[PDB]
């Protein structure tokens, strides 16, 4: 499905990229937060946590996550627990390994992106 | 020997569901004589640990001392029942936060008020006599109701189990700065719980939903970051205004203790 919307459609990718730009700001920008790259500023897991929590009406204490990781083990466990939270969302266990986001698959942050812009559609 | 075996999940008698949210469901029911609310927890990866940690958790709810405390009535184990599940019991009028907020009856007046501020804070001083502590029960609004005649409880089946959304808060905007960034252990959380306690005298002064207007993820990062508070009420008497700004002290160490406000909540009161 999400791989031919990847390798076989360069013209629909480029609509999809500037939706998921508007996407994620029109939230993170709540927390004044702005994200200019799809592709390298969700690595470290940090706007994933905040996006899911403004997403599903949360707060995530500071405590339970590395706001700002020192490793790449911390961003690891922050993208795993991001997922979990996807999960208890009601997604289904993402298919990329956290150290997928984590190393900038971009075919692996667009699907996760993907599935959030897909659900979260109506949610403002 | 096993102390406790608990309630009988087969001998719950469920009425009509009043909600579903993260943490399970919530339904109005029955049980020997008692009209109760069955609080049912659906945990993802439940384990037999888990279930020990519920077993261990639940009896420290079961406080039947103290006239503004809500006891857990009991608890079913799981196994052998469905889902983890405690039962309390029905309080008329539901929560505080339906009291003040979703009453299409009547208006709470200031001296109901002020009189559901002296039960939450006793409430809370017979509560920070535990040792330890209750570990995560968070006062707010929606976790203290009120009773037949109008007595404010806190809600034990309220209080968050170990394993139950953790890393997730519902209700920040009643959360201490320090409690929103902090874990519990680094935290002095009896000064935590009076912060708790000040959001809730605002709350009975404006009669508003506090930080309404923001999602949850907003108001806990930017009252833990950006220095976000509910704003002083207008025009209110000192006595109050000055009882609220002691309580919500920006110093955890300066903020009172409760059973040090019960007193001036007491003269607060009628003659
Ligand atoms: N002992 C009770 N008696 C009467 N009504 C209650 C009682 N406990 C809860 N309720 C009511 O049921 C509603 C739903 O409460 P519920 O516990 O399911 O959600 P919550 O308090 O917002 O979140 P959480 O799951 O974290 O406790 C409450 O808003 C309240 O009206
Ligand atoms: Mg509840």
């Amino acid at each position: 499905a999400f791989d031919t919307l990847f390798d076989h459609a360069p013209d629909k990718l480029n609509v999809v990229k500037k939706t998921l730009i508007t996407f994620v700001n029109k939230h993170l920008n709540k927390l004044n937060l702005e994200v200019t790259e799809l592709e390298t500023q969700f690595a470290d897991g940090v706007y994933l946590v905040l996006l899911m929590g403004l997403l599903e009406g949360y707060f995530v204490p500071l405590h339970s996550f590395f706001l700002t990781p020192d490793s790449f083990e911390q961003k690891v466990l922050n993208v795993s627990f991001a997922f979990e939270l996807m999960q208890d969302g009601g997604l289904e266990k993402p298919k990329p390994r956290p150290e997928d986001i984590v190393n900038c698959d971009l075919k692996s942050t667009l699907r996760v992106l993907y599935n959030l812009f897909t659900k979260y559609r109506n949610v403002e | 020997m096993n102390k406790h075996s608990g309630i009988d999940f087969k001998q719950l008698n469920f009425l009509t569901k009043l909600n579903e949210n993260h943490s399970g469901e919530l339904w109005k029911g029955r049980w020997q004589g008692n009209d109760i609310v069955v609080k049912v927890l659906k945990v993802a990866d439940w384990s037999t640990r888990k279930s020990r940690d519920f077993n261990e958790e639940c009896p420290r709810l079961r406080i039947f001392s103290h006239p503004n405390v809500l006891p857990v009535l009991g608890a079913c184990q799981s196994p052998p029942a469905p889902h983890p599940t405690l039962i309390t019991h029905w309080m008329p009028y539901g929560s505080l936060y339906n009291v003040l907020h979703e009453g299409t009856n009547f208006v709470v007046d200031q001296s109901q008020a002020v009189k559901f501020a002296l039960d939450m804070a006793r409430g809370m001083a017979f509560l920070h006599t535990l040792e330890p502590l209750i570990p995560r029960h968070a006062l707010n609004s929606r976790s203290v109701m009120i009773d037949e005649d109008m007595t404010a409880r806190i809600s034990m089946a309220d209080v968050k189990f170990s394993f139950q959304s953790p890393g997730r808060m519902y209700a920040p905007a009643w959360v201490a700065p320090e409690a929103l960034q902090k874990k519990p252990e680094d935290t002095n959380r009896r000064s935590a719980d009076m912060w708790s306690f000040a959001v809730l005298l605002w709350e009975l002064v404006t009669r508003e939903v506090p930080f309404a207007d923001l999602s949850n993820m907003e108001i806990g990062m930017k009252v833990a970051l950006e220095g976000l508070r509910p704003t002083i009420p207008p025009g209110i008497s000192p006595h109050v205004s000055k009882l609220m700004k002691i309580c919500m002290n920006e110093d955890p160490a300066k903020r009172p203790k409760f059973d040090m406000i019960v007193p001036i909540l007491e003269k607060m009161q009628d003659k």
